[PDB]
């Protein structure tokens, strides 16, 4: 979940945004970027957490009332007009274990340094399978944050899929 | 018709004397040279059928039947090599005999002149059929799909037996040909309801007709890839042939009995094509396709016009090969992931550039892009649909749209989108697999070119 | 001044506008915290296949395998003839069925009449 | 020459000569001479060559030929042979009105497109002929039936019959 | 797209070109390991500002769950190497 | 709703149950000489009585 | 005539041409997109015949 | 895929090229028959009512 | 364990052991001859040829000999004056109506 302080940040965030879309043109939203940032500093310390509450809750109506109906979303943001555009020039590394031997023979020094990679991977899966088994609670994980790598030579556990994955722009 | 029953049976003495890695090539390349032999069953004329003898004749509607039966039994063997890879020599050999069984008792079912005997065998290929969905099978509901498969045909066909030896007592024949000549109206009493009824049965839980169709997603679904494919291409369409026979001698009382027929068949298509917006499974949504397509031939055939009887024809042969193809595609992934769910395994455009040609060539005749011969058969029946009544316009327009919907709802889910990240053993497509779906595709859009050959007699 | 938000089955309410959020109290924590367990416990059976080196297949999963069976082989064993799917089951299947009938009966008959009669227009039907 | 004229009538044709007003040259009559050239001309040598072929191995193909036997009328209930016979005649001569049916249709077709904007006039003949040959097909094979034949027919053709002659009775009831 | 490649001392300067324009950061302490909130008296309101400047130097947004965790230009530059395969 | 219940619940179901009721009857069966040869007897006064099979 | 009719065909035969070479590979990559556009580009010049003598 | 695709094309011209080669000169050095009244007295045979010689030797040969 | 069972066979992939499999076979004599006998029945003799015999069928169901009959007989019709179609398909002079 988040804090009461996480829950303001975002929707200081998601008012800016919005109020961009609004104004539009740099100089205009300049202004009311600094009269909206005044209205979250002569509540920045107060002290009462209901009225803190009491603030952040009688100000998401505000934002809800006030919201641009089509805000300015980013090419690549989710919702945005290149969203997921490259998922279908994403192709797994798995893949190229398929290849006929025909084909890798144009790309000798890339699948003759594929290999070391392979090897590195198959020698170093032990070590981590009990790096977590020692290092997790008797019950199971009570979080989705993995540990670093405790040792030197040893690589951080779970690493091959968050590494090798597929540029963002694959061709 | 001995130039074709004598052949197929040596394929039996070819399959058991062949060498023990030889039974898939010798088996293939015989039944394909059966196969292009089947094509000298076109010499039909304008007025007259052919007439071999007192038991066999073909005529232009049981033609394209033969050809497209006698072309799936070489697809078959090709689909089932895979599978049956890992099987006992003498097992494999015993079913490549009850593949060559059910053609044999397929091709003197089209052709059988005396209907008694086109019972005996439209009743034989209950046999094979059965024990190949119940000893082939994968699941365990296999048990469960044979029995249903066998009662839901009996529980029809008995009613036809007593009803066909009734009218050889009283007309004198059962000569498909003699009742040309001697049919005679038949007369509105209590007595010829019945009779109306059991001569019509039989067939309708064949093809199937909505109400009676529990048993066909539970048997194309579970039978193996070589029994889903003569199961949905040969097999629904002996319901198809036997009504437009068996209609010559049930005039004029069709013209009202057909009505609870009819309002079930349109709106058959509507339920049964939405029940395809909202299947999990893959070969389950193929299997409720076919119910869909097969009601647009029962009203075809009700109705009793020349324009229905030559979309109905178009529409049997057009559907075979269509309705065989996806269950190959299908059964592509299943060999792979080994599951039917059809959320398990998306994106496959990005890993299998050429199969995912085949899906879309093998949807869009599936809705009937014209001109594929989909949509010749599909268009000849609302045509005629229309003068029987301007209103059936509106349930024939929705069930394309519908159609169009599941179709491609089949091939953005499976095809297109995010390949499944823990998925990492979906290898290159075989040859034998692109030799299969393009064995079917490529007849399936020649026959746009000379469609006249697979219009029936009316033509 | 701001009118209050009237969610529906196909607009949600906002979870900036649900009161729920804001009222956070210690049970709340201690049930965010163990649905977080659960989830963070299953992430690592996943992973710890998803990243093994020598696994080539499918990764099953029981969750899926229920969510099909739950949805095909569970129905009918779990069905009871009562009013609620007596009832629905009529409206659904026959309703229909006893609705087309008339409207094709009805029209069937009227044209017949007017072709008897020789006042309906055939000049050029000679395709049916 | 490849087809008779009787059958498939073509209107003499009316071409209007050129009456050039201006200088500026008429591209088309550039086209029409760069075309002949180029494409007409060897395209005819091709066609000599191959035409000087055929004349050297000339043979023929005819027209089939059925000679009339008894129609449906003139045979005996339950008479399977000659009920056959004449049951064969009948459709071949369904076959044969089909395509008279198509060849006035095509007629009519082929007036609408060459009088332009005049058609509503100058078609008038030609739609005549393509009201009655329709209305006489109509008749004689109109709501048969999938399961057409002679006999039902000849069931029609005496129900028609019978209307007509019962409305000379009360035609001439004065 | 036929735009040129970022690199890491690219990522870099334009990192700190935007906190160079800042009017609440001093340039003569400003460096590649200024704490935002220990070595510049900054609050997370200001925080998030630099953020918002950030994602609009670059053109892509930052996930709120990881733009308030980012206390330093050179982790801001380490998150855009990573979103971006830049390597050398 | 239909494919799935009621199609199955008015044709293969209850007529498959039908069958399974009628089995149990006609096997549950005591084994009791004595009382099926007085099964034998009723039989033949229902011939005779209601029927008039000798005759 | 003999010319209006075969410049109205050759239009719609043209533009096929790519599509059939592109079945068999009786052709080569890497200027595809270079071949397309001088079909259409020789398409049009093709039809304007036609054209012409419609409007004279 | 490319591997499938040149086979699918090898055999499809294996026997294509010939039919079309050959039905090309069929067509030039013997060409189609002449529609000519039947001489009086002569009964043509079953194949000799059809155009072209290929449909003319089909029917001579099987049918 | 409750009986004595093989445990479930990986499955097996046709191409480790070789990589130009067509996957027919395992074996890569038996697998190269059977992708010939399927690709040359299947489309060199069955869908090429087959394709030509159709295209050259003895005219289907005599719709050629149709049309040329109709020509004769509308020829003759209007040079004699005759309708071109009867409305009665059988000469009523052979027809006894019921009274
Ligand atoms: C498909 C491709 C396969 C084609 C097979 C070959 C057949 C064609 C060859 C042939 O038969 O002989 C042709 C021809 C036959 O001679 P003929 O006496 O006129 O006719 C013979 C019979 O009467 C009539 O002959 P026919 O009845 O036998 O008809 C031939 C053919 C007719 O079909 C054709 O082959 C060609 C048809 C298209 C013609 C072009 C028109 C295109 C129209 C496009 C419309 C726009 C579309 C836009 C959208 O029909 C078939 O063969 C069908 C069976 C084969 C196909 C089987 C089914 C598979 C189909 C393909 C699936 C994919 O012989 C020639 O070669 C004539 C010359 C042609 C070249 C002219 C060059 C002139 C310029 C010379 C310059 C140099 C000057 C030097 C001095
Ligand atoms: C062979 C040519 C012999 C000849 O001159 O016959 C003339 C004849 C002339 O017409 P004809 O049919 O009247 O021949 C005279 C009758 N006989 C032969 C019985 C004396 O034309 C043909 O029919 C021969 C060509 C047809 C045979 C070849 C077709 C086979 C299929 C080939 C498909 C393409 C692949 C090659
Ligand atoms: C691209 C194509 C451009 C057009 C090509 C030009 C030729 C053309 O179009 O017409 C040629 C012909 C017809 O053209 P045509 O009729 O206008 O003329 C042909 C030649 N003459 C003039 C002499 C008649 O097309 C065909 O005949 C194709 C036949 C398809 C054959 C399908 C069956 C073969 C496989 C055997 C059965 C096994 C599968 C089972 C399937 C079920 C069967 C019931
Ligand atoms: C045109 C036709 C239109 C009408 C078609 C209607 C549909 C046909 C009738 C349904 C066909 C039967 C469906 C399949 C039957 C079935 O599978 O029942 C399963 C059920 C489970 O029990 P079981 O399998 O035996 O236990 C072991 C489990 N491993 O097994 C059982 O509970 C026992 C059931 C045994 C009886 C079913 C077989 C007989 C059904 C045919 C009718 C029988 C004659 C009717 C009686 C005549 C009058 C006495
Ligand atoms: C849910 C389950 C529903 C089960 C429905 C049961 C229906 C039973 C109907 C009994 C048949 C009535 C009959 O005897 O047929 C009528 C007639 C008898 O009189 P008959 O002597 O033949 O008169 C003419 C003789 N020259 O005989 C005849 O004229 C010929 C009739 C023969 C037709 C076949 C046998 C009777 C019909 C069988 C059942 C039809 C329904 C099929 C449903 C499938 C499911
Ligand atoms: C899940 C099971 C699926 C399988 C279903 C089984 C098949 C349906 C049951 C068979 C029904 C057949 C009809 C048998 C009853 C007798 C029919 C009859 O005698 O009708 C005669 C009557 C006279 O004809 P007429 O309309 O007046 O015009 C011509 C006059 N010369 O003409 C008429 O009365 C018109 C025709 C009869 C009335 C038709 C009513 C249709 C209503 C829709 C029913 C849909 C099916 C419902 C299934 C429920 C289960
Ligand atoms: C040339 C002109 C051509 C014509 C063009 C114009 C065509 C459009 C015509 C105007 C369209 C207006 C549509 C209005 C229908 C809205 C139906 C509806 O109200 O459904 C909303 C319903 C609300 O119910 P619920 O969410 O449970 O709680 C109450 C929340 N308000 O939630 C539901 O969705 C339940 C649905 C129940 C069925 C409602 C009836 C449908
Ligand atoms: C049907 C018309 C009558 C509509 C009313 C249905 C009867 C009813 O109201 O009572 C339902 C009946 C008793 O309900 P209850 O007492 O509350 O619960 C006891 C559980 N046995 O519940 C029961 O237990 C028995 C109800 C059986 C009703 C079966 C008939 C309706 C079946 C729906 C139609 C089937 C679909 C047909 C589609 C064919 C074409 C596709
Ligand atoms: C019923 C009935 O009352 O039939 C009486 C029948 C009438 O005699 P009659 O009119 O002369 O018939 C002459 C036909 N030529 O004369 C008769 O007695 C013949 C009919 C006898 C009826 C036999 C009844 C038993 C058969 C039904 C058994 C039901 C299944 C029970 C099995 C146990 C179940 C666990
Ligand atoms: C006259 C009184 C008896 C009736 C007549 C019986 C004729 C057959 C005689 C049996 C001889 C025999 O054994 O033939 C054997 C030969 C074939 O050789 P194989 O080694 O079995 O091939 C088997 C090859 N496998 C092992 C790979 C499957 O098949 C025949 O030719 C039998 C007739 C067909
Ligand atoms: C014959 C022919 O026409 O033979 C040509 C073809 C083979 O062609 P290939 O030269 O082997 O090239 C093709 C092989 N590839 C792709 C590896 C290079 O025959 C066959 O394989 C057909 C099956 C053999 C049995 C034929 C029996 C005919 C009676
Ligand atoms: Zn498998």
């Amino acid at each position: 979940y988040l804090t009461h302080q996480q829950k303001v940040l975002r929707l200081y965030k998601r008012a800016l945004r919005h109020l961009e879309s609004w104004c539009i043109h740099r100089d205009k939203y300049r202004y009311f970027a600094c009269l909206l940032r005044a209205r979250f500093d002569e509540h920045k310390n107060e002290k009462d957490m209901v009225k803190a509450t009491q603030l952040l809750r009688e100000a998401e109506e505000e934002f809800w009332h006030g919201q641009h109906p089509q805000p300015y979303i980013f090419p690549e943001s989710p919702g945005g007009t290149s969203y997921e555009r490259y998922e279908c020039y994403k192709v797994p590394e798995w893949c190229l274990d398929d290849w006929h031997p025909s084909e890798k023979a144009m790309y000798p020094d890339y699948f003759a340094k594929r290999e070391q990679w392979k090897k590195l991977r198959r020698e170093s899966w032990e070590r981590e399978v009990k790096q977590l088994q020692e290092e997790t609670p008797v019950g199971g994980p009570r979080t989705e944050a993995l540990p670093p790598a405790r040792k030197q030579g040893d690589l951080p556990p779970l690493w091959w899929h968050i590494v090798t994955r597929p540029r963002e722009r694959p061709m | 018709m001995l130039k074709y029953i004598i052949p197929t049976i040596m394929l039996m003495p070819l399959t058991w004397l062949s060498k023990n890695n030889m039974i898939w090539v010798n088996s293939t390349a015989h039944s394909l040279l059966i196969s292009f032999t089947s094509l000298l069953l076109m010499n039909q004329f304008g007025d007259n059928s052919l007439n071999f003898s007192l038991l066999f004749f073909s005529d232009s509607l049981s033609t394209p039947l033969l050809i497209l039966t006698m072309w799936l039994l070489p697809l078959m063997l090709m689909a089932s090599q895979h599978h049956l890879s890992k099987e006992n020599l003498t097992r494999k050999k015993l079913f490549i005999t009850m593949l060559i069984s059910l053609q044999l008792f397929l091709i003197m079912t089209f052709t059988a002149m005396e209907l008694i005997l086109f019972y005996i065998l439209f009743e034989a290929t209950l046999v094979p059929t059965l024990i190949i969905i119940t000893r082939w099978g994968n699941q365990t509901e296999r048990l469960n799909a044979g029995l249903y498969f066998l009662f839901y045909t009996l529980a029809g066909s008995l009613p036809l037996l007593v009803a066909l030896i009734y009218i050889q007592n009283t007309v004198g024949s059962l000569n498909f040909l003699m009742l040309q000549y001697w049919v005679q109206p038949v007369h509105n009493s209590w007595s010829n309801v019945f009779m109306w009824l059991a001569c019509m049965m039989a067939f309708m839980v064949k093809m199937p007709l909505y109400g009676l169709h529990l048993w066909l997603p539970k048997a194309h679904v579970e039978a193996p890839i070589a029994g889903s494919m003569v199961l949905a291409a040969v097999l629904l369409k002996l319901g198809g042939y036997g009504m437009l026979r068996i209609t010559l001698i049930l005039n004029p009382m069709t013209d009202f009995m057909a009505y609870p027929f009819i309002m079930l068949s349109l709106w058959g298509m509507i339920m049964t094509s939405s029940i395809c917006l909202r299947q999990t499974d893959l070969k389950s949504l193929i299997a409720y396709s076919s119910v869909s397509h097969m009601a647009l031939v029962i009203v075809a055939i009700l109705i009793q016009t020349p324009w229905s009887y030559m979309g109905a024809t178009a529409l049997m042969i057009a559907h075979g090969l269509t309705s065989s193809m996806l269950f190959c595609l299908a059964n592509s992934n299943y060999e792979r992931i080994h599951s039917r769910t059809m959320i398990l395994a998306r994106g496959l455009q990005t890993l299998l550039p050429l199969m995912a040609t085949w899906w879309l060539l093998a949807s869009l005749t599936n809705l009937a892009l014209p001109p594929t011969i989909n949509l010749i058969g599909e268009l000849f029946v609302v045509m005629s649909t229309f003068s029987w009544s301007n209103i059936t316009i509106i349930l024939m327009g929705v069930n394309m749209v519908i159609t169009a919907l599941y179709s491609l709802y089949m091939l953005i889910m499976t095809q297109r989108g995010k390949y499944t990240y823990h998925i990492n053993n979906i290898s290159p497509s075989f040859t034998r697999e692109n030799a299969l779906m393009s064995l079917h595709i490529l007849p399936l859009l020649l026959l746009t070119l000379n469609p006249k050959i697979i219009l029936g007699p009316l033509y | 001044s701001f009118p209050k938000y009237e969610a529906s089955r196909l607009s949600s309410l906002p979870t900036t506008l649900d009161p729920a959020e804001y009222d956070i109290s210690s049970e709340t924590r201690k049930a965010q915290a163990e649905r977080l367990a659960i989830r963070s416990r299953l992430k690592r059976e996943y992973q710890l296949q998803y990243y093994d080196p020598s696994r080539r297949g499918v990764i099953e999963d029981p969750a899926l395998v229920r969510w099909t069976y739950a949805r095909s082989a569970n129905i009918y064993p779990n069905f009871r003839p009562n009013t609620k799917t007596s009832l629905l089951g009529a409206l659904f299947g026959i309703g229909p069925l006893v609705f087309w009938y008339y409207v094709f009966k009805t029209d069937r008959d009227r044209k017949e009449k007017l072709i008897q009669e020789g006042k309906l227009d055939r000049t050029f039907n000679i395709s049916y | 020459d490849s087809w008779d004229k009787d059958v498939y009538p073509e209107p003499p044709r009316r071409t209007p000569a050129p009456s050039p007003q201006t200088s500026l040259p008429n591209p088309i009559t550039y086209l029409t001479k760069a075309f002949d050239l180029l494409v007409d001309r060897p395209v005819t040598l091709v066609r000599e060559f191959i035409e000087r072929q055929h004349a050297k191995n000339k043979y023929y193909y005819y027209h089939r030929e059925f000679r009339r036997v008894p129609d449906i009328t003139e045979c005996q209930e339950k008479d399977v042979l000659c009920m056959f016979e004449a049951e064969m005649q009948w459709r071949r001569d369904y076959k044969v009105d089909q395509e008279i049916v198509n060849i006035i249709q095509e007629r009519l077709k082929a007036c609408q497109q060459r009088e332009g904007e005049s058609h509503r006039q100058n078609c008038a003949k030609e739609l005549e002929q393509f009201t009655q040959v329709v209305k006489a097909y109509q008749d004689r094979y109109h709501d048969l039936g999938a399961h057409y034949s002679a006999r039902k027919c000849l069931a029609k053709q005496k129900q028609r019959m019978l209307a007509e002659r019962k409305a000379a009775k009360e035609a001439a009831a004065a | 797209s036929d735009a040129p490649p970022l690199t890491l001392e690219g990522i870099k300067d334009r990192v700190l070109y935007v906190l160079k324009l800042y009017d609440k950061i001093d340039p003569e302490k400003l460096s590649v390991n200024s704490h935002f909130m220990k070595d510049l008296g900054l609050d997370s309101l200001d925080q998030v500002e630099i953020i918002m400047a950030m994602e609009d130097e670059f053109g892509f947004e930052i996930p709120d769950i990881d733009a308030e965790k980012l206390m330093c230009p050179q982790e801001i530059v380490d998150y855009i190497a990573d979103k971006k395969d830049v390597y050398e | 709703l239909l494919d799935l219940i009621w199609l199955e619940a008015i044709l293969p179901k209850t007529i498959s149950l039908a069958q399974m009721k009628a089995s149990t009857l006609v096997t549950n069966q005591k084994g009791l000489i004595k009382l099926y040869f007085l099964s034998f007897l009723i039989t033949i006064l229902i011939s005779m009585i209601l029927f008039n099979f000798h005759e | 005539m003999n010319m209006f009719s075969s410049l109205s065909l050759v239009t719609l035969l043209l533009l096929t041409m790519p599509i059939m070479m592109m079945s068999f590979n009786t052709y080569k990559p890497s200027n595809y997109p270079l071949y397309v556009k001088t079909a259409i580009s020789y398409a049009f010049i093709t039809s304007m015949i036609p054209t012409m003598m419609f409007i004279h | 895929d490319k591997r499938f695709l040149k086979l699918l094309r090898f055999y499809i011209l294996l026997t294509g090229i010939p039919v079309a080669i050959g039905i090309t000169l069929i067509n030039v050095f013997i060409g189609e028959a002449e529609l000519a009244e039947i001489p009086e007295g002569y009964v043509p045979e079953h194949w000799e009512y059809f155009k072209h010689p290929i449909s003319r030797w089909i029917a001579r040969t099987f049918f | 364990l409750r009986w004595q069972e093989d445990p479930e066979p990986e499955d097996e992939n046709l191409y480790e052991k070789n990589p130009d499999s067509h996957g027919y076979d395992k074996d890569p004599a038996v697998d190269i001859w059977n992708m010939r006998v399927v690709f040359f029945f299947g489309f060199s003799i069955v869908l090429v040829l087959g394709s030509t015999f159709v295209a050259y069928l003895p005219d289907y169901r005599m719709q050629e000999w149709a049309r040329r009959e109709a020509e004769r007989l509308v020829k003759y019709r209007e040079a004699h004056g005759l309708p071109i179609m009867e409305s009665n398909c059988f000469d009523p002079s052979k027809i006894q109506l019921p009274e």
